[PDB]
């Protein structure tokens, strides 16, 4: 019954922590939502830690997009400018925009809006990400347009995951070679019996699947010989395929856990090519739980799988893959495509070519394009191209 | 003569510092306490002694 | 701009100090780092400096957290345009500093390690003693590649890039012919030290180090040392032959 | 264009956090000493993350040394005393003198002075290192003298390296034996001939290393069979160079991370001897990298190496270390000069310690020290020595 | 001295070069024959 506590307290000591910054920064922000939209914005989430819509945000301010306009800042002495240049990315992107931290932006016809409120907390500068909407149904339509969004954006995007200690790492890369179907050398009966399939689940109605109801998923296996352009033709495929392309590494650090995790992102932009490089990589303790991931009671749909193996056995034993397909070292028919295409027309008649896509049997397309270095150098060098002559050194 | 950014010109009170005022009034009552009980001078040889065998003495 | 001010560059501007109590002066010695530096300088914490020609200026504010002494790197421009103009300017003023100092990264447990260093002995390509044709014939491929301009690796769609392997009993130039190299080419040299840390991870570093550093040669000794589980990782690598 | 805070603050809130402390505190740092020196001091570092010469401070305060000035304690009621005693280190230092932390400590000559300011954070006692000079000029030459201060203090010890699980780990030793150059038992032409190296490097002008353009650098290993008392004799070799003298102990957590840190700290000494401990135990996957330290391109220069090894091909294919020499176990020449050194004279007379060395054919050093202890007890228990005897004994 | 070190790697020349000029700076005599066997030895 008693109570040890008997200190009574005067009621400014009731005040929250933080409250009366935090309060004070909503109310600004929804007042001047209302002072030039005339609508009401309400707090959807205080520090969000979603990051796709925030990550399309960033894009579309850096972008110069129309859609998000600048509101407000939020701090009068804190940043108004930033720019993308970070140091440790790949492709160093130097546009000059707007703030994003310290800032206000809203999507008006969509009816969400975006704060970015700075904080000092042990001395680093902060943000709580803070999401506004002007209701209910608005907030939705927002949420379920981002994934197809980021399923446009990354169309224009190859995206590799690689599997290190702490787990896969994605890295985003522009579409510098685009790669039309007539460009895919190859066996061409195999290439019209793969494209049925690839047409049917990218560049077609999806209405398919449902007759026939079949489910929307593939995975198919290239394997063959070393040296005859495996990866290469893969990467050829995957470039014709409207529909974002990832392709997942292997490495020494590939565990079940960076498995999951890669399967998910891609699945994320589904429909979607994940090409696997050299599955023959993998180790042998996550084999099984691999193919359980494509097969298994709780495997997932949306994703069109593209191997290469030197070595088929040693990754699925029989057959959990679809189909498997062969590829052997081109015939003469494959190496006039190839020489065409690498460039060889340049200096080299159309008869030189004939005769020179006959003189190479057994030629890899690798040893063709280390062909190619050589008679260009010379003719490059000299203005003369033994063919002829560096076909035979080749061979011995 | 190089400009200052902070002209901020500090009261006496902002310059004390954090914890000193217990820890120094501590220190100096147990000077006393130990000088009435014994007549002796006691002064600190270690603040925050990291040596635990003779503690553990 | 720490090596500007430390190398009493006339270029950016000391401007003002943000408090009057704490460091106006500070010196380059690390007892961390292999080279000694003894540079005195003014202080870049609690200053601020501006390159006036550019519309840019720097200021590292201190303060006070947790005991420590910590601070801000808070950047100014003038206007966007110019702050645009300066970022594309990075690479290459750091281009040509790399061109006088060499780069090593050594591969450690996390990843690897970036010391920029001066060579202890430098060695004149006329030091080197070897066969004049096979002499001539390596400096030609390493000077053709720099210094005449690839109208052929652009007629003909070829990745500019070249790799050369020394190899042969030891004690007989290979890496001498290497240090000759650093000295006699005007673009960055980088030296890849394998370990046994070396992984994939750290393949990706040295690759996209390196690659900022381009044109530039990259040095692999000993590249028999690589562990067997990343030589696949490292042949996929290199032929990311578009970056 | 709006802004979201809007709040305005008086001034009194534009304070800085701790800056009223610690401005106070160095205003009145510079005003003591310049009311004890009549020069202005200025701040050169806050927080000084350099130990070398702050570790020289407290050696010179520990000492007695002249050279350094007590100005003044900081706060009234912390410690005005301290002492060396760490029950962590092996030999216990029980100096008492004033205190670092607390303390204002000034090189009036060298015009540099130190602070160890206190403060309270999380209920540790810490402190700023707080470094000042009276100009540029004097700071540098300060900062100049302290690599050869340290480099005399060297000399008087051995330092040992032990490479442990997050690193390599320094101890250093009181030499407590003086080795003089006639006290290395070894083979007299190839001592002869490797202290023809040790002389040029450390004992003479270094002009000759560029007078022949020669690189200030050397490496040499010793092999031979077990029990031959290489570690005995490279102790010997190392105790008589008037240098700095390193240790470095191969463990099995020695990796490329403990072999740069070593040199690193070994170079710091330069020049001086480093003492590679039995370099069999170095694990073979970072043997590769260990030789590019050694005479790889990016190699430095500045350090004496002496190795031993009892399987010098395991190490060392071919050579990357300049010189290899074999120790054989004694001719009865070295194990004279041995017995007259150990202490058998004490015993034994002239003729006994000649006849004695006769006798022990195919002796390491080793076993002639487990003789001498034995005929030693003898001697001590009963006044018999059976030399005669027990080298018999030993044999079978 | 050219002829007398058919085999010799040039790290061996370099050693040989180092231990002749510090015999000839500490001694005056060169003893480069006496060497070139000490080294294959
Ligand atoms: N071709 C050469 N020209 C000049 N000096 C050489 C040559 N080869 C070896 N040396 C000397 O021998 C030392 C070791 O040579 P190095 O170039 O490391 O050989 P490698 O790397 O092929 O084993 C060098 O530091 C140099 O002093």
């Amino acid at each position: 019954i008693p109570f040890i506590y008997q200190y009574e307290e005067k009621e400014n000591e009731r005040a929250a922590a933080g409250y009366g910054t935090f309060g004070y920064l909503i109310t600004r922000i929804e007042e001047t939502l209302y002072d030039q939209y005339g609508v009401f914005y309400e707090l959807y989430a205080s520090d969000d830690p979603n990051t796709e819509y925030w990550e399309l945000l960033v894009e579309d301010v850096r972008s110069g997009s129309l859609e998000p306009e600048h509101v407000a800042y939020i701090f009068e002495k804190l940043e108004k400018k930033t720019f993308a240049y970070d140091e440790d990315e790949k492709e160093p992107d130097y546009t000059v925009h707007k703030s994003i931290r310290n800032s206000v932006y809203a999507y008006p016809e969509k009816g969400v809006a975006f704060a970015r409120i700075p904080y000092f907390q042990d001395g680093s500068i902060m943000s709580f990400d803070c999401l506004f909407a002007v209701n209910d149904e608005k907030m939705r339509a927002f949420l379920e347009g981002v994934r197809p969004r980021l399923w446009e954006k990354s169309k224009r995007k190859v995206t590799v995951f690689t599997d290190g200690d702490g787990g896969t790492s994605r890295e985003q890369e522009a579409i510098v070679r685009e790669v039309q179907r007539s460009q895919v050398i190859m066996n061409p009966l195999l290439k019209k019996e793969i494209y049925r399939s690839i047409d049917q689940f990218f560049h077609s109605d999806k209405s398919f699947y449902q007759t026939y109801d079949i489910p929307y998923k593939r995975g198919i296996l290239l394997y063959g010989p070393p040296g005859n352009g495996k990866t290469t033709l893969v990467k050829s495929i995957a470039g014709s395929i409207d529909a974002p392309v990832a392709y997942w590494q292997i490495t020494e650090f590939t565990s079940s856990e960076t498995i999951e995790e890669v399967f998910q992102a891609a699945r994320r932009l589904a429909p979607a090519v994940l090409v696997i490089e050299d599955i023959d990589s993998m180790p042998e303790d996550v084999r099984s739980f691999f193919l359980n991931t494509l097969d298994g009671a709780t495997s997932k749909e949306g994703l069109f799988l593209i191997g290469t193996t030197n070595y088929p056995e040693e990754i699925d034993p029989g057959g959990r893959f679809d189909r498997a397909y062969e590829i052997g070292l081109p015939d003469e028919e494959l190496r006039l495509e190839y020489m065409k295409m690498r460039g060889f027309g340049i200096f080299l008649s159309e008869g030189e070519i004939k005769n020179a896509a006959k003189l190479t049997e057994g030629f890899s397309f690798a040893q063709l394009g280390e062909l190619y270095v050589s008679s260009a150098l010379q003719w490059h060098q000299e203005g003369n191209h033994h063919i002829e002559t560096m076909v035979k050194d080749m061979t011995g | 003569n190089i400009p200052f950014i902070y002209q901020y010109e500090e009261k006496e009170n902002e310059r004390a510092a954090a914890g000193y005022g217990t820890f120094g009034y501590l220190i100096t009552r147990i000077e006393e306490t130990l000088y009435d009980q014994y007549g002796v001078f006691y002064e600190l040889y270690a603040s925050d002694d990291p040596n635990t065998e003779y503690w553990e003495l």
